[PDB]
């Protein structure tokens, strides 16, 4: 991808960071209040917190919806978008074995070395693990 | 920091949070077994007289009590366990770690428990 | 008991403390080599064919700005880096990284350089 | 494996650290002033700090003397002592060669799974490499 | 096998230092104040000369700087540029084992020992051997 | 100075100036290595309860710290030391004594440390 | 100039005197052949994804111009070049380069015509 | 000018500059060794009675001090050249020449020496 | 084997030894006068003593000059003489090869074995090791 | 002083005390025979022009009265002997050197005498 | 290995020959006056001395009696004692059983080396050789 | 090693250079008057020039006569003399066409070079190749 956009234009204006968060000012700022209990991953030293939240139809095993949070680089937004599209309409099988290559490929030809480029891989992995736990099956998880 | 994959790349704070170990590249089995083997080697001052590494073949001398020798079988289900303790077992991967095909449980768990059960009394 | 041998033991603060980068003695390098192999192939502007590994053999593919093979050579004059233009140069392990007995030190720097000179033009 | 004797032994009453501070505790304590610029390592996550200062005859490449600082556990002092005794009268290369099982053997019976019992390997490697670097050869550091 | 770009246009870039000076030619020119003191190579059969001046940390081993003088072909200048870039910010060992089919690939084609286009291999090797004397070891020099 | 030669010849001193350790060339080293271990051990059966030395393999049974085993590595980088300390360490000659292809440490000296640390604790 | 005669020793002439050059046979001829081949290759009308000379067997994947393959024939008119646009020929020395006994011309020349026409259009 | 660089090109000021001793591979070393042998032969009416080159053998004959004849020595290190006085020491590549893994001693020079000591005494 | 030739007469009474030292006899004689901190060797039973003083160019590792003292056997005078002629203009490595050959040939009628007649084996070993110490690369000495 | 097995300990007077002829093994004897040949070879004007030690075949050359070679006899009365005068003989042991069953025979003395007669006359 | 004891106990206080000799020190004492010859070996460097005196029944070649003197290490007294006891009543050449080998084990546990505090090896070899001389057999002596 | 003379004594007086130059110096001399167009060679900074003039019987290429000029070392004359003797009365191919060895043996002890004291290989190559071109056979030449 020549342009994800990497820069992210127009009227963002510094990444999707600002656009998402908010609340402005308010002097009571902090992440609150609902959460669905799905996977969350974030490094404060890397400045990006990613959260993929799946919904899963138990009966067909199909990922009904999956929506994302992207923080950090604006390059990452496009990867997150495209992955969630693919994953929806696709079974649990697809939503597992999470790449790795997928994140790398979207941005450019895969470098085969990605240090804190995206935590998106981790976010979704946490999410499906959580799903398996709650429905009871930690032996398919291990 | 940058390069290569996969353990090296992480920022070292996503460790607690779910990651995939990966084969890297598939030699992997020998390394994992070696780790288990070291645990077995010592923590008993009165048992486990010798651990031998003879390159590919592997002997583990263990004192008076049923003795088993485990080593890597050449690919055809690549672990052989010799045991007059509960008899033969065979193992295949089910989630990137070896799971017994006749107990339904990883080999490392059996070893840990069995050696340390001796250390007790 | 604790966690977990051999790399694992460190606090994970060892990435600025002096420790062995990784010894072989026959297992580590082939996995490391594979990770490196994939990495070097990709990100060039000119076409790079798919690297194919057939067991006991390995081809590294680079664009038609010249291409060399990476292969093991049997005991004495190990791991010949047969370059068509510059010929073979032999390396015997010497400080935890393969060091040529015909040149200076470290194998990895040669691979890095020649590949990035190709990515450039 | 037997008692060295271990932690909080003897007549200190608790370990080396309390006895030789100056100022105790005091929660504002500072270490000053001369240092020799040799290796420093410390993991406060594992609760230990070690500083080995070698002195080297650069003619024969032999350790004239080596003294230690041990912060950690009272048992750890015994390992630091035994090594410094051994290392003196031997070459720079000889000074190192500490790892896991050896550190464990010194401290009692090895589990050989140990996680950060001691820093001594990092400390000594640092000290000898530092000497060679000041000598104006950095080929043996790498 | 791509443009440097150094298509010898307009007359600005062939050949860098020579073009800057002021006076030209003048057939009695000497390069001064700057001197070599490290790698020197030149083939006045085709009128190409290269002079690399390295600076090397004694303790770190890291190449702080290298400067390339090229009095040769316009295409050749780029080969030097890319190599000096690469070497900087990377250790001593990177400088070491430089062939001879890195620089040649960079110009366009990999053949070893180009006739009057690659003096850059010879230059770097000379410079680092010179540094080995100043390192104060003759063991690895031979 | 006469016979046996090159050792056991004296003009009433064994040396007075250092003499580089020779090869001579395969067997000598194997004798030296085995000797070093035994010498260090002697007068104590706590450190190593028993030793068995077969033809071409050395076992040293210790249940008091685990076990390292010594055997000859196949041609090129000859001699193999398997130690649970850092894994197997591979050595090649570089000074007329076998020097580690990790940092550069003589095996002789590694044996020094490990045996007397056992006698200690 | 001292050593080594006569391809590395010159009094500044012999590059204007008629005297035979090259020949090893095996290494020198291939090396010269490669130099010519790569030099001719530049400014190709369509990208060349690779040429690999693996071990005296060469695959040259060129979708732009001729798809000749150069290999080494076993003893009996040693060397093989097959040119897909004028057929197979086999070459033996007659002038200090491999010369066709089916034409009377060198293999070096075959590369000249077919490659350099590609640069044109 | 062109070809073949750096010994064949004519500026004649690229030959006093430091460059690696060989670039391919074990051939150059052998050539240098034979070259020394031819040089050595004259100026003796006896102390060299013929030098014979045979497949997998080199004979330098010296009957005025006695001699040994060398042959290939199996992998690990190849070919001892160290004269009786210090016993046999095998030789391995270390940087552009075969240097014994003890000291700076190189095999070609040891033969050079023994012959010119004969002219001496 | 061939003549040096050495008269070994008269009033010495035995061999060269008297000419060098000076004061003669005197039964209170001392070893004197120039020294450069290089090797000294002597066996008390063979009556020989040798002192080789090297001068060494540290920019190439070349023996500039080497002068000798020989006390003892007539053959040993020739041993010192011939090796010292050869070694100059040649590196460290060359010196060690030359001395080893020189000792085995000089005594003549090669019985393989070491000799005390020429002390040159011990004397060069001391010199090259001493050189490394002063050159500050003791790690590669050992 | 310290080291080694046996009689290698030098208190500077062990050279006048009796000690067993070999401590390792059969090779010692062979080394002595070779050593003697090297000493003897100088001081022959044309009597010995050749001595090459091959791979267990040793040639002694006397062009002026004829000569014979000595070699190892396959297992069963090991080490061959040859003479044209008294016919061939063979060996066993009686000191770990060789036997004297018929009739006081040692290849060290046989060669010694015959070569040194040439130095004489 | 076990306690003789080496030092003091049981009321020697040094060695076992000092406790009967008298004259002490005296610095003018010697071995006098009748002697049986046999093996004798004095190490002045290691400072230990051992003297084995065999008596031999000529007819059967059996050791009637064998007494020892041990000077030096306390550990060596035990080796000498046990060997002299054993070999009585057994054929001398067969009985001695010594390369090295056995002597080292007796001392404490073998270093698998010649200790240099054991001279019993040179002593016994000498003694059995001496017996063969007197018995008039040169065939098996050599 | 022999003397032809190789000093070419006497009243020449320095070598064969002054023998034919004659006139001295003169700094204006030229080669005159006729020439036959045959091989000529000369290597400046070797101080030698050789010109062999062949006459050839056009049947099987037998050399009817060949006379030479040698300028350079006295030793150098010997290759031209000896070679011209061989080729006369026989075909050129079976008495010529040897490079390094012919030159090497003839000068004295083999240098294992054909450069540049004796130019004789290059001189003959030029003459016989020129001949062959005029003859109109050049497909077995090149």
């Amino acid at each position: 991808g020549s342009h994800m956009s990497s820069i992210t234009k127009r009227l963002y204006h510094p990444k999707v960071i600002e656009h998402y968060t908010h609340p402005r000012n308010v002097g009571s700022l902090d992440k609150k209040l609902p959460n669905v209990g799905t996977g969350l991953v974030g490094a404060p030293a890397c400045g990006d917190v990613m959260r993929l939240q799946i919904k899963v139809n138990d009966s067909t095993g199909v990922i009904e919806d999956v929506k994302f949070k992207t923080f950090g680089c604006g390059s990452a937004i496009a990867s997150s978008s495209y992955m969630t599209e693919l994953v929806q309409g696709m079974t649990l099988d697809d939503a597992a074995k999470i790449k790795n290559t997928e994140i790398a490929k979207e941005l450019s030809l895969p470098p085969v070395k990605l240090h804190c480029s995206m935590l998106a891989e981790d976010a979704i992995k946490a999410a499906i693990k959580d799903y398996k736990s709650k429905r009871n099956t930690p032996t398919m998880l291990s | 920091v940058e390069s290569s994959t996969d353990g090296q790349v992480v920022p070292q704070e996503v460790l607690n949070l779910p990651l995939e170990k990966a084969h890297e590249e598939a030699d992997d089995y020998l390394d994992h077994l070696l780790d288990s083997l070291e645990e077995l080697s010592e923590a008993h001052p009165d048992c486990i007289p010798d651990v031998e590494l003879s390159h590919g073949v592997m002997t583990l001398e263990i004192p008076a009590f049923g003795t088993y020798v485990i080593n890597k079988q050449p690919p055809n289900k690549q672990i052989w366990l010799a045991s007059p303790l509960s008899g033969p077992n065979r193992f295949d991967l089910l989630n990137g770690e070896w799971v017994s095909l006749r107990n339904g449980t990883k080999l490392t768990d059996i070893l840990t428990e069995e050696v340390e059960k001796a250390i007790s009394k």
